[PDB]
């Protein structure tokens, strides 16, 4: 029955603050992302979070994967266990298959799949296997009616991935391993 | 000629003579193989 | 605790494996001249790792 | 001065004559100059000799400079040695790329 | 000396405009805008070339 | 079918019967060391006397050419023709050639060897009648002018179209082209036939083994895309692995170690396959370099092994055999080595087998745990097994110390296990 | 961190730089890499010079400030080469870069403000 919320905020330049919220807002820890000049989005995944919100305080876990998606198209993937304990960390991997501006970082509830998606051009989404930190290479091909993706949503249990593009349509895919 | 009637050496030969599928299936090991998705559009 | 939580612990305790990709072996065709095959095995191991 | 100059020069530094003639009459520039007799190029073969001349020239710029200015020198040729490793690798991989069909 | 320097600036302009044309040729996702005094210019979409 | 088709068929059959003076000049001119004009002038007597001398020096250097001197280089072997002896004799003589080529594949860096095979090539027309085995045996040599000459001479059988476009080039073929070659499959089948023959004659060596294993490695490399093709390429490389294991040469077993590690890391396999592989590797493990290499390979095999029960107890006979080959001292030495290759799943299955089987080397168990770092789930599994042994086996101070170690390090998971089962 | 580059910016001035260079390269008025900066400096077209204070070794661009001193052009360092790369808009570490001259840019005011800042620091 005891936990704590840690806000993790990110100024564009590449400086990441980490406040807690139980006690009124103090700066628990501050560090500099390696590189990442134009930084636009941040997400965490693997435990529980606002994308896989748990059910009861017994179901709350501690999160493992940190993603910093930055404007030129880059993603730096971070392992919490040693990023926090080094306090000037090193990226665990860099994903730059994408080429345009980064808009959506999300994870599957497990934290096994990192879904990244840009927003400046059609066909701009890819999924990444973790902890390999390797982009998948049989999806999505040139016959995937994606369109300009703007919102990335997994579902908690069923295993669906719903992706929503600009032309006004979401689309479903179901993953089988789930 | 033939007559069929401490570690051996023919274990591999025999087991590959038996099995018909090597990229395992029965598992569903609650883990996701790299570089290949099992995805169905809906 | 619960069975899905065990599975989550399984995923968490899983660690990453440096995979193989189609052109990660030519340097041995390069240094295949007169080197000891034990050293060759060492080479393949460290190319994987 | 020699480290003061950039890479493309150290590539082209010999055949400045043909270079300037090509420039002032719009033909196509030379490529080797003095670094011909470098042993690396001396095993390269043709268009490969050109590409290896280019890459070797760049690495030569790096090594030249580091030997030239560094306040604290080991005199052991470490940068040059690893550079030679680099260009050796680039060479043999380029060589292995054959251009025909099989 | 005076005609040196003026020929110099003229050639600078020629070279600058001609490299603008080269860039026009090379690669990317260009955009042509007619700036207010009536002068053409080109802007590239935000895109990291691989 | 076309008339010219059938006639081309007949020519391919009859390409060697020195029908006419012109075709005799051509055939007899095709040869290795000499240039064409001389290779047309000179005579059988010259060739043979020099060749017999070459056999003499080669038998001096390696004494097992002697029977070849007995038969393949007799004054009769001057007299005899090939193109009229009957088919039984032909299969006989081909068997003899295969023996000679197997042996001679090892010493190609010698002008005497060059001259001996020259006599063969101009007298028996090996460069048209036993090309498959000739090229295979010499294949590990492809930067050298000897491979140049031999390629240039020989009409290449359909399985070598790469070299066919390389016939009389200026520069040696490249490993990229050779890897295309081996990436073809039926050629691999032929190569495996060749290596089985070579192993069963037990005349293998460093250059050939290194080359061929690197080639298989790059085959699974370029095949890593379409898991199907691997789903059908598994057998070939596994049987060659086993047959290399069959040898008594530590080189062969560690080559098998290599090919296994690469194939296993390039495909997710079945636990049964993996454990059988480890079993045979161990069963023919003899040398100490082989010991070290096999340890690394087994560790990697388990670590890449993924599925339900990745930490199951090692089967009985397998476990006893493994302990017999590697008593615990070797294991602790490899572990406290500073390389630290991830081997925790192997460690854990080892410990579970020890507890379920031995029940005595618990202090070795705790030492291993104090020596290597583990992960939560298998820690829970080991603790659960220890709880079983506490509830069944008589209480042991070593078991108590194990629980104490867990209490010092991660008592709370122990508490969770107790609440799952017990007070 | 390297005691060899003398003028090294802060986080604020680093931010200002890396922004101006984004918009510059977005126009393609920026030239990349140490060799090309060297060319431009000798061309006398180099508006000014950014360097990366985390290139190993550092000499391989340490040479340039010689040219900069000689030709009276501003030069600054920024502390992260991967930053400078993903800023200027390529796929690699970029130890150096230089902004060129074009009065028809929509960015003259920014470029002079920044070079005012770097002059302020350097002097």
């Amino acid at each position: 029955g005891k936990f704590r919320t840690i806000l993790i905020a990110v100024n564009a330049y590449g400086e990441v603050w980490e406040f807690d919220l139980n006690k009124n807002g103090h700066v628990i820890r501050r560090w500099k992302d390696q590189g990442g000049v134009g930084i636009t989005k941040i997400q965490v995944g693997g435990g529980t979070t606002t994308t896989c919100p748990a059910l009861q305080i017994s179901k709350i876990k501690q999160n493992r994967w940190l993603a910093v998606g930055s404007e030129s198209g880059f993603v730096n993937l971070y392992d919490r266990n040693n990023a926090m304990t080094s306090s000037t960390p090193t990226p665990v991997a860099a994903l730059d298959q994408l080429t345009t501006t980064i808009s959506n970082l999300q994870f599957s509830p497990d934290g096994q799949i990192l879904c990244m998606a840009s927003r400046a051009v059609k066909d701009a989404l890819r999924l990444v296997h973790l902890p390999s930190c390797s982009v998948f290479s049989n999806w999505p091909t040139s016959g995937t009616p994606l369109g300009k993706v703007t919102s990335v949503a997994f579902s908690p249990s069923g295993g669906l991935l719903a992706v929503g593009n600009e032309q006004g349509k979401v689309r479903l895919w179901k993953l089988n391993h789930y | 000629d033939e007559s069929d009637s401490n570690g051996d050496i023919n274990a591999l030969t025999k087991i590959l003579s038996t099995t018909y599928n090597y990229k395992d299936t029965l598992s569903n090991s609650k883990l996701l193989p790299p570089k290949k998705l099992d995805i169905v559009r809906l | 605790e619960d069975e899905e939580d065990i599975a989550l612990e399984f995923i968490n305790g899983e660690k990453k494996d440096k995979l193989v990709n189609m052109n990660s072996f030519t340097s041995m065709f390069d240094n295949i001249q007169n080197v000891q095959m034990d050293t060759f095995f060492d080479r393949v191991m460290k190319v994987l790792t | 001065s020699l480290a003061k100059s950039p890479a493309s020069t150290i590539q082209i530094l010999g055949a400045e004559k043909a270079l300037f003639r090509a420039l002032k009459t719009k033909h196509d520039t030379p490529k080797y100059g003095l670094l011909y007799h470098a042993s690396l190029v001396g095993q390269a073969t043709g268009k490969n000799k050109g590409k290896i001349a280019r890459v070797l020239a760049a690495k030569a710029a790096v090594s030249l400079r580091y030997d030239a200015l560094a306040e604290d020198r080991d005199d052991s040729g470490d940068i040059g040695l690893e550079s030679r490793a680099k260009v050796e690798n680039r060479l043999s991989q380029l060589e292995g790329r054959d251009l025909r069909t099989t | 000396v005076k005609q040196h320097l003026q020929r110099e600036t003229q050639l600078k302009q020629v070279q600058q405009r001609m490299d603008a044309q080269r860039e026009l040729l090379k690669k990317g996702s260009k955009k042509k805008i007619v700036d207010s005094s009536g002068k053409i210019s080109f802007k590239w979409k935000k895109q990291r070339k691989r | 079918s076309s008339l010219s088709d059938q006639l081309a068929q007949v020519a391919s059959n009859n390409a060697t019967v020195a029908l006419d003076r012109k075709r005799r000049q051509k055939l007899h001119s095709a040869s290795l060391i000499y240039n064409s004009k001389t290779a047309a002038t000179q005579d059988y007597d010259f060739i043979f006397e020099n060749a017999s001398k070459a056999l003499e020096e080669l038998s001096q250097i390696e004494p097992k050419f002697a029977i070849f001197s007995r038969t393949l280089f007799s004054e009769s072997s001057i007299s005899l023709d090939r193109n009229v002896q009957t088919k039984e004799e032909i299969k006989d003589l081909d068997n003899a050639i295969n023996a000679y080529l197997l042996l001679a594949s090892s010493k190609w860096y010698l002008a005497p060897t060059l001259h001996a095979t020259e006599w063969l090539v101009r007298r028996f027309q090996i460069h048209v009648k036993n090309t498959e085995m000739l090229l295979l045996s010499t294949l590990n040599y492809y930067q050298t002018p000897v491979f140049k000459r031999i390629l240039s001479i020989i009409k290449l059988p359909p399985l070598f179209n790469c070299l066919s476009n390389f016939v009389r080039s200026e520069k040696p073929p490249t490993a990229l082209t050779m890897i295309k070659l081996f990436n073809d499959m039926d050629f691999l089948k032929l190569y495996t036939s060749y290596l089985d023959q070579c192993i069963k004659h037990n005349a293998t060596y460093t250059n050939q083994l290194l080359f061929t294993t690197c080639c298989f490695i790059n085959v699974v490399a370029f095949n890593s895309n379409n898991d199907e093709k691997l789903n059908q390429l598994v057998p070939i490389l596994l049987e060659i692995s086993a047959k290399l294991l069959a040898s008594k040469s530590k080189d062969c077993q560690i080559a098998a170690h290599t090919i296994l590690v690469v194939f296993a890391t390039a495909l997710p396999l079945k636990k049964t396959i993996i454990l059988a592989a480890m079993e045979t590797i161990l069963s023919n493990l003899d040398a100490k370099e082989a010991k070290h290499s096999a340890l690394l390979t087994i560790c990697k095999l388990f670590q890449t092994l993924k599925g339900q029960g990745n930490v199951d107890q090692l089967p009985s006979k397998i476990f006893k055999l493994f302990d017999s080959k590697f008593d615990t001292v070797s294991i602790l030495t490899f572990l406290d080595k500073e390389d630290k290759p991830v081997c925790d799943k192997f460690i854990t299955s080892y410990t579970r087998s020890i507890a379920r089987y031995d029940r005595s080397k618990l202090n070795i168990i705790l030492s291993l745990l104090k020596k290597i770092r583990l992960e939560r789930y298998e820690v829970r599994l080991i603790i659960t097994d220890l709880i079983y042994l506490s509830e069944i086996l008589e209480d042991k101070s070593q078991l108590v110390e194990l629980f104490e170690y867990f209490i010092s390090i991660n008592e709370d998971l122990v508490l969770k296990c107790l609440k799952s089962l017990g007070l | 961190p390297n005691p060899k580059a003398f003028p090294l910016a802060d986080a604020a001035l680093t931010q200002q730089i890396l922004d101006v260079v984004q918009q510059a390269a977005n126009l393609r008025q920026l030239k990349k890499g140490a060799n090309e900066a060297t060319k431009t400096l000798n061309r006398g077209i180099s508006e000014f010079i950014i360097m990366a204070a985390d290139c190993e070794p550092i000499e391989i661009l340490l040479h340039l400030p010689l040219l900069c001193e000689d030709k009276n052009v501003p030069y600054v360092f920024v502390p992260s080469r991967v930053a400078l790369g993903r800023a200027c808009g390529v796929s690699r570490p970029v130890i150096a870069a230089s902004i060129t001259t074009n009065d028809a840019s929509a960015i003259k005011t920014q470029i002079y403000a920044v070079k005012d800042k770097i002059e302020t620091l350097l002097i």
